[PDB]
C-alpha cells in the first residue's frame, strides 16, 4: 500500500532501479540495501539484462544523501546493536557486490551525494554527474568513519594532488564539499552530463547491445557503454574556473603526506608550520580551523584506515569497514563518540558542533582493535553472484580522467626513450587527448593536464622534467 | 536552455511582420525591417536565414516576411531602398519641427492635467 | 513513408553474409557500425511542457480545484464536454514558443517605424561570447537598436525597480532617444569639421539619388514617346 | 622588369610596393575578436567534442522547414 522504498523497472535491455525515499533525501536503510542486493544478482544471472543505471526519482534535490545512520543511533541507545550490525551488513554487501559487478552499472548522481550515495556510485566505473551535484563525506562532523569502501576507492581514483593519498584523506578529514564540474575534474565523477540530457541518455542505455556474439561482461561492451555517455556530455561552462589552485593543491599535497605509521598530529603539525604563498598559509589555517572541529578519535581511525585499505584488496577493505562500524555502535572501550555525535545532529538539529570528550591519541594497538574483528561478534557480507577480489578497480581508470601518476609515467617513458627527443607539453596534451582510445576527446582533460605540468613539471629549454 | 536562446536570436529580434512586400498604395514610413549581408556571407548566399538566397541576387540588403513557406521559397524582395530615403533626409539637416508647438516626445518632461 | 528496416541493419545483413560465407572480406565499416549501434526506435515521443513558457501540458484541472464560482456567478459541478475529450493529441503536437519579448518588439517597430530603415545583420557571430551587463543599453559587440530597448526593459522587469511592464518599457525608450541624440550629433558635427579641414566628397547622398532617378528617368522618355506613337497610329485606324 | 631609378612605378611594381604595404602596415591599429569569418568553418572546424549548442545555433542549424 505504501510506495515501495526503491522502484525497479526495465528499460529496454536496461534495468533501472530508482531510489523513492524523496522526505529521506533517498537515505539508505536495511530495506532498502537489502532489496537492492537481492535484485541485482538475479539481474546478474539474467540473459535479457545487458547493463543497470542506479538513479534517484527526487532529482535534482538529491539522489541519496547517505546511508540512514540517525535510525543506527536509536538503535545503539537501545542497545539494538543485532539490528546495527544488520544495517551495516547490508549497505556493505551491496557496496561489494557493486564494486565487484560484471555488467556495466551506470549511476546518475544527479544531487546530493553524500555518504551512502557515494557508495553507490564510488564503486562504478559510469558514474555520472550534473551541475548539481554535490559529493560530499560529512561523517568526521558524526563521529564515524569513512565507509562504503571511501578508504579503498578515494586514494585509487583521484586525479590531482594524490600520490601518496593527500587529497583522499583531505576529502575523508575535513567533509568539503564537492560540486558538479569539480568532482569530475578531481576523479569522483567519470562523467560530466548536464541533468536536461538524462533522459535521453537513458533510452539510448536501453538500446545498445552486445554486438554478435559479446556478451553484456566483456570489455568490449564497456566501451560501447563508455562511448554511448561521451555522445551526451557536453563542454564546461566558459566560466568554470576549477575549485582548487596550484598553490591551494601544493598545500593538500604537502600538509597530508605522511608516512605508513603517521597521525593525524603529523598532518596538524604540517599545517601549522606550513611556508608559502600568503594563500597557501592561510589556506593551510582554514583546514586547522576544520580538523580542529571534527570527532578526534573518527580523524584517527579514518587516517588508520585510509593506510590500511589503500594497498589491500576490496573484500578486506570493505570487511574491515564492516568490522569498524560494528566495534563503534558497541563502544567496548569508549573511544568513539559516534552514537551521541550523530543524536546532536540529525535525530536532534544542532548547529553547533557536538562537545567532544575522547579527545585523548587513540595508540597503534587501541586503533589495530577498533578496526579488527571481534572473535565474539562473528560478521560476514553477503555472498554475491561475483565472489570476486583484487586490488585495482578493472575499469575506473579507462573511462575517468587521467591521474597525475599516469602523466608522470608518459613523461618519465618518453623521456627515457632511445628517440632522445623532448617532451614537451603540446605532446602530453595530444598523447591523452587524441591517442588513447577510451579517452579520445574527453571533457576538461587537456585543462587538467595543464594543471598537472605547471605544478608538477619543469620546462628546461623544449623538454619537460618531473621535478 | 535552447528555449531562452531562441528568444534572444538574430531573428527573434525582428518582430514578425506579413505586411504585403508589394504595396501599391501611399508609402509614408518603412514597412519592413531592412535585412544587410556582408560581403563575404553574400558570397556564399549567407543571409542568417532558414535557407540560402538565390545567387541571382547581388543585392546586400532584402525585406522579407516569412523564413519558408508552402511554395518552398522564401518570401522575400531584394531591396533596402528605405535607409537611402534617411540618410538624404539627414543630409538636409533641417529638423523635425511640431506645427503645433507640442513637447518633444524623446525628452522626460514634466507634464499636468492641462 | 513508411519506417524503413534496411538503412538501420547494414550490420545485422552483412553479419549474415559474412557467417554464411557469400562474403569472405569484413568490410572496414563492420567494427565501427558494431561498436556505435544506430539509433532504430524511430517513435514518437509525448512532451509535458512548452520549453518556452514553462506551460504544463496534460494538466487536467479538476471540478474539485474549482471551487468558487465563475466570472459568471455559476459554480462548476461538473466537467464539461471539452474535459471529457481526450487530448493525446496536444502531447504530441510541437508546442508553439512565446515570448514575452516579441509583444514588446511589435510594439517598438510600431512607434519607431524608421527603426526598421536601419538595416539589421542577421548572421550570428558566436551567441557563446556575448557577455552583456543589461544595467546600461550599450554594449561592445552589438549595435544600439530596438533590441537594446527590450533587453533593457527585461532586465528592469527582472531586478523589480519597475512593476509594470509599461513603466520599464517608457523607461528604456527614454535611454534609447538620449544615445540617438549623441549618435546624431556625433555624424553631423564630424562631416562639418571635416570639411572646414579641407574634406573634399566626390558624391553625396543626394547627389546619388539624383543619378538614379535620372538613368530611370531617361528610359522612361523613350518608352513614353514610343508609345504616345503607337497610339497615335493605332487610333488613327 | 623593374623601372629606372629616375622613372615612376610600374603598374606590377605597384602591385608589389601594396602587397608590401598589406603584410605589414595594412593590419595596424586593432585587431578583431569575436566575428565570424565564412571560410574559417571549411579551414578550422572545431572538435566534436568543443561543439556547444550555442555554437550549433550561431550556424543555423536548429532552422527546419
Amino acid at each position: 500500500t505504501d510506495a515501495p522504498p526503491v522502484l525497479f523497472t526495465v528499460q529496454d535491455t536496461a534495468r533501472v532501479i530508482t531510489l523513492n525515499r524523496p522526505k529521506k533525501l533517498n537515505a539508505l536503510n536495511a530495506e532498502m540495501s537489502e532489496s537492492m542486493f537481492k535484485t541485482l544478482n538475479e539481474y546478474a544471472k539474467s540473459d535479457t539484462t545487458n547493463l543497470v543505471i542506479l538513479k534517484s526519482s527526487n532529482r535534482p534535490r538529491s539522489f541519496c544523501a547517505g546511508g540512514d545512520v540517525a535510525t543506527v543511533a536509536i538503535f545503539n541507545f537501545n542497545k539494538e546493536f543485532a539490528k546495527s550490525i544488520k544495517f551495516f551488513t547490508d549497505e556493505y554487501s551491496l557496496n561489494f557486490q557493486i564494486a565487484t559487478y560484471l555488467k556495466p552499472i551506470v549511476t546518475f548522481m544527479d544531487g546530493i551525494t553524500m555518504g551512502g550515495g557515494v557508495g553507490l556510485s564510488i564503486h562504478t566505473p559510469f558514474r555520472i554527474a550534473t551541475e548539481n551535484t554535490k559529493w560530499a563525506m560529512p561523517e568526521m562532523d558524526i563521529g564515524f568513519f569513512p565507509d562504503v569502501g571511501s578508504t579503498f576507492a578515494l586514494p585509487r581514483i583521484v586525479t590531482l594532488a594524490n600520490s601518496n593519498s593527500q587529497m583522499a584523506l583531505y576529502l575523508c578529514l575535513t567533509g568539503e564539499v564537492v560540486t558538479g564540474a569539480d568532482a569530475y575534474m578531481l576523479g569522483l565523477a567519470s562523467h560530466y552530463v548536464s541533468s536536461e540530457n538524462l533522459d535521453a541518455l537513458q533510452k539510448r542505455l536501453g538500446e545498445i547491445s552486445p554486438p554478435f556474439n559479446n556478451d553484456p561482461q566483456s570489455a568490449y561492451f564497456f566501451g560501447m557503454v563508455n562511448e554511448s555517455i561521451d555522445e551526451f556530455v557536453s563542454p564546461l561552462p566558459k566560466d568554470y574556473v576549477f575549485k582548487y589552485s596550484n598553490e591551494k593543491l601544493n598545500v593538500i599535497e604537502a600538509c597530508f603526506n605522511l608516512s605508513k605509521n603517521g597521525t593525524i598530529e603529523d598532518i596538524m603539525n604540517n599545517l601549522r608550520q606550513y611556508e608559502g604563498s600568503a594563500e597557501g598559509k592561510a589556506f593551510a589555517q582554514e583546514i586547522k580551523t576544520k580538523l580542529l572541529t571534527k570527532s578526534p578519535s573518527s580523524l584517527q581511525i579514518a587516517l588508520r584506515l585510509v593506510q590500511e585499505n589503500s594497498r589491500d584488496h576490496i573484500e578486506s577493505a570493505i570487511k574491515r569497514d564492516l568490522y569498524t562500524a560494528a566495534n563503534m555502535c558497541m563502544n567496548q572501550d569508549s573511544l568513539v563518540e559516534f552514537s551521541e555525535a550523530t543524536k546532536h545532529k540529525l535525530i536532534d538539529k544542532q548547529r553547533v558542533p557536538y562537545p567532544w570528550t575522547k579527545k585523548e591519541q587513540l595508540f597503534v594497538s587501541q586503533l589495530t582493535s577498533i578496526t579488527s574483528p571481534k572473535p565474539s561478534l562473528p560478521m560476514s557480507l553477503l555472498r554475491n553472484t561475483s565472489n570476486v577480489t583484487w586490488t585495482q578497480y578493472p575499469y575506473h581508470s579507462k573511462y575517468q580522467l587521467p591521474t597525475e601518476q599516469e602523466i608522470a609515467a608518459y613523461i618519465e617513458k618518453r623521456t627515457n626513450d632511445d628517440t632522445g627527443a623532448k617532451v614537451t607539453e603540446r605532446e602530453v596534451l595530444n598523447h591523452f587527448a587524441n591517442v588513447i582510445p577510451s579517452r579520445r576527446g574527453k571533457l576538461g582533460i587537456q585543462s587538467l593536464c595543464k594543471i598537472v605540468c605547471e605544478r608538477k613539471c619543469e620546462e628546461v629549454n623544449d623538454g619537460l622534467r618531473w621535478k | 536552455t535552447l528555449a531562452e536562446l531562441l528568444g534572444r536570436s538574430r531573428i527573434a529580434q525582428v518582430a514578425n511582420n506579413h505586411k504585403p512586400l508589394t504595396y501599391t498604395g501611399k508609402k509614408f514610413h518603412p514597412t519592413h525591417q531592412i535585412i544587410e549581408t556582408k560581403p563575404s556571407t553574400l558570397y556564399r548566399q549567407e543571409w542568417g536565414l532558414k535557407s540560402a538566397i538565390p545567387s541571382k541576387i547581388k543585392s546586400r540588403y532584402l525585406v522579407y516576411n516569412d523564413l519558408d513557406t508552402l511554395e518552398r521559397i522564401t518570401t522575400f524582395e531584394p531591396r533596402g531602398g528605405t535607409q537611402w530615403n534617411r540618410l538624404r533626409f539627414q543630409e538636409m539637416g533641417v529638423p523635425i519641427v511640431s506645427n503645433i508647438g507640442r513637447q518633444n516626445p524623446f525628452f522626460k518632461y514634466i507634464s499636468r492635467p492641462e | 513513408m513508411k519506417i524503413q528496416t534496411n538503412a538501420v541493419n547494414v550490420l545485422q545483413r552483412t553479419s549474415a553474409y559474412l557467417k554464411s560465407g557469400l562474403l569472405k572480406e569484413t568490410p572496414a565499416w563492420y567494427n565501427v557500425v558494431a561498436s556505435i549501434p544506430p539509433s532504430t526506435k524511430f517513435t514518437r515521443e509525448p512532451r509535458f511542457k512548452n520549453p518556452s513558457n514553462g506551460h504544463i501540458i496534460g494538466k487536467l484541472v479538476d471540478v474539485t480545484e474549482q471551487p468558487h464560482a465563475n466570472n459568471k456567478g455559476l459554480y462548476k459541478t461538473r466537467p464539461n464536454s471539452s474535459d471529457k475529450r481526450v487530448g493525446v493529441k496536444r502531447l504530441y503536437r510541437p508546442p508553439k514558443l512565446t515570448y514575452v519579448e516579441d509583444r514588446l518588439r511589435s510594439l517598438f517597430y510600431k512607434q519607431h517605424p524608421w527603426e526598421l530603415s536601419r538595416p539589421k545583420i542577421l548572421v550570428e557571430n558566436e551567441i557563446g561570447d556575448e557577455n552583456y551587463d543589461w544595467s546600461h543599453m550599450l554594449q561592445i559587440g552589438r549595435p544600439l537598436d530596438g533590441e537594446s530597448v527590450i533587453q533593457r526593459t527585461m532586465y528592469l522587469i527582472k531586478t523589480k525597480q519597475y512593476g509594470d511592464m509599461v513603466e520599464a518599457y517608457d523607461h528604456a525608450r527614454y535611454e534609447f532617444y538620449a544615445l540617438r541624440m549623441q549618435e546624431e550629433t556625433e555624424q553631423q558635427v564630424a562631416l562639418e569639421e571635416a570639411e572646414m579641414f579641407g574634406s573634399l566628397f566626390g558624391v553625396s547622398a543626394i547627389e546619388h539619388g539624383i543619378q538614379k532617378e535620372q538613368e530611370v528617368l531617361d528610359v522612361w522618355e523613350k518608352k513614353v514617346v514610343e508609345e504616345t506613337e503607337l497610339m497615335a497610329a493605332r487610333t488613327s485606324n | 622588369i623593374p623601372s629606372a631609378n629616375d622613372k615612376p612605378y610600374s603598374s606590377q611594381e605597384l602591385f608589389l610596393r601594396q602587397l608590401n604595404h598589406s603584410m605589414r602596415t595594412a593590419k595596424l591599429g586593432a585587431t578583431i575578436s569575436k566575428v565570424y569569418y565564412p571560410h574559417k568553418d571549411i579551414f578550422y572546424p572545431p572538435l566534436p567534442e568543443n561543439i556547444t549548442v550555442e555554437s550549433l545555433m550561431s550556424a543555423g542549424v536548429h532552422l527546419g522547414q
